């Protein structure tokens, strides 16, 4: 009765919410499409800096890509059947996720080094790091979810397991060393740089204050997936909403981001 | 830039070494002291580097004493009157790569590139760099070579 009227409503909801999930990742698709090919037209595609730049793209990209791959593992049949594809895409899409981060920390080292140390050979150095170095993480994990837990494409929620802590670990732990970094370039810039201009200088600012634009929107994401929302009516459907905007739109944030870069 | 350059195509050291012929060296070929004895060639490192007494010496260390040889090279490359014209008509980059070449042979084993560097004064720069790749430099370290010529003909740093 009166209980299943209040089990429809919910399903609109739910069903809303995936269909602003649909529509962020697709304009974050394109957003990024659109940045890389411009990223890969000018002639500046040769400065180390543009390098990591259109790397960063790509990583993103292959990641937004993804998860519609990924939307197709969900189904209930296919969940509990752990096929064998349907764990490959399933640490595909976290192998994407872990160099995300890692292209990321890649930028900031990048940042960090070129104000206190005046291409195609340095590159191999950001390469390896953020294509490079998740590789063994994953493997790693993909071991652990075999013999610890091969259940659900690897995608399950069990409580006690710490297995994804293997690649979760990780990426904890290059976010801390931004940190430190980010404390560091704004010492630098504020004591003996605060009256400088020489071009990294005045870029590098631009970075900073980007940084400190783009780190709140990118962190609230991170942090909900903490919160237990509650039983609250307005409060479900606000915290579904809000984390499917957020969720879903920072691809096409990041491409926002590396294209004021370029200027 | 510049010093990232020089680390890449001759190396860094952070604590002190003797090179070839026996004299006591550190960071990015910066020598300290012909004096045989390690009690002068430390001594002057901490005169020098003016930090606690040591033999180690910081990233940070390598690049000052880097500037100061990077200043005492232009010093003689303005001396030089076949070189300070060149030098002085060309952009950051390109002097970037002459700074290189006199750290690797000296002010007068650049000099002696004569048609090479009225090329590079012309900004006339594909027809200098078929110039510089005839030699015993571009036979001898083909690699380092190859990396400067490239830098001379674009003026960017691509190649590194
Ligand atoms: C998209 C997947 C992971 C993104 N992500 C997580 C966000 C939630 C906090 C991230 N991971 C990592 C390792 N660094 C960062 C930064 C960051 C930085 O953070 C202290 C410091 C410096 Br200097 C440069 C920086 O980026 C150019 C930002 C803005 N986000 N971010
Ligand atoms: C240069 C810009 C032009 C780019 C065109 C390529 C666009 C790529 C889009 C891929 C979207 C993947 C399909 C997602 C559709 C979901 C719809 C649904 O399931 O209801
Ligand atoms: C006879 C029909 C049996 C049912 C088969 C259903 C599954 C068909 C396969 C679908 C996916 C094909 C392989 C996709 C792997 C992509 C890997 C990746 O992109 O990371
Ligand atoms: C443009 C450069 C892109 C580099 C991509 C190269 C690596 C792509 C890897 C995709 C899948 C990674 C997951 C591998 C897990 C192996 C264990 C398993 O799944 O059985
Ligand atoms: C001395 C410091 C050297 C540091 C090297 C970092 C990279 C080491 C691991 C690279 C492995 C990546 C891979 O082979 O897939
Ligand atoms: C909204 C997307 C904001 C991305 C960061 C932009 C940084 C800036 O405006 O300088």
């Amino acid at each position: 009765m009166e209980i299943l009227n209040e089990e429809k409503k919910s399903k609109v909801h739910y069903h809303v919410a995936a269909i602003i999930n649909y529509l962020g990742h697709c304009i974050s698709l394109v957003a990024l499409l659109v940045a890389f090919v411009l990223f890969l037209r000018a002639r500046s595609i040769r400065c180390l800096r543009n390098i990591i730049h259109a790397n960063l793209i790509a990583a993103f990209i292959l990641r937004n890509a993804t998860w519609f791959v990924v939307q197709l593992t969900m189904s209930p049949e296919v969940h509990q059947s752990n096929v064998g594809w349907c764990r490959l895409v399933t640490a595909a899409y976290n192998y994407f996720h872990v160099t995300n981060f890692f292209w990321m920390f890649g930028e900031g080292c990048y940042l960090h080094t070129a104000i206190v140390l005046t291409d195609r050979l340095r590159a191999w150095m950001f390469i390896c790091i953020g294509w490079g170095v998740p590789f063994p993480i994953i493997v790693a994990w993909a071991i652990g979810k075999l013999y610890y837990d091969n259940e659900k494409c690897w995608a399950g929620k069990r409580p006690g397991v710490y297995t994804d802590y293997i690649y979760q670990g990780p990426m904890a732990l290059v976010l801390l060393i931004n940190f430190i970094f980010l404390f560091n370039i704004v010492r630098i810039l504020m004591t003996k740089l605060r009256a400088s201009t020489t071009s990294e200088t005045i870029q590098a600012r631009k970075a900073v204050k980007a940084t400190l634009v783009l780190l709140p929107l990118l962190g609230i994401t991170y942090m909900l997936a903490f919160v237990n929302p509650g039983e609250d009516e307005v409060s479900r459907v606000v915290f579904i909403y809000f984390n499917a905007f957020l969720e879903s739109f920072q691809g096409f944030f990041v491409s926002v981001f590396a294209c004021f870069l370029n200027s | 830039n510049i010093f990232e350059m020089l680390r890449i195509d001759e190396g860094l050291r952070l604590k002190i070494y003797k090179d070839t012929e026996g004299y006591y060296t550190i960071g990015i070929g910066h020598l300290l002291t012909k004096s045989p004895s390690l009690s002068v060639a430390k001594s002057e490192l901490d005169k020098a580097i003016g930090r606690n007494s040591n033999g180690v010496i910081t990233k940070d260390e390598a690049e000052k004493l880097f500037n100061q040889d990077v200043d005492a090279a232009v010093r003689g490359i303005l001396r030089n009157a076949k070189l300070k014209p060149v030098y002085d008509s060309l952009d950051a980059v390109r002097r970037s790569a002459l700074i290189n070449m006199v750290f690797q042979m000296g002010e007068t084993g650049v000099a002696g590139f004569t048609n090479s560097l009225r090329m590079l004064q012309q900004k006339r720069w594909d027809e200098a760099a078929v110039n510089l790749a005839k030699s015993r430099w571009y036979n001898q370290t083909p690699n380092r070579a190859k990396r400067v010529i490239a830098t001379f003909r674009t003026g960017t740093w691509d190649a590194y």
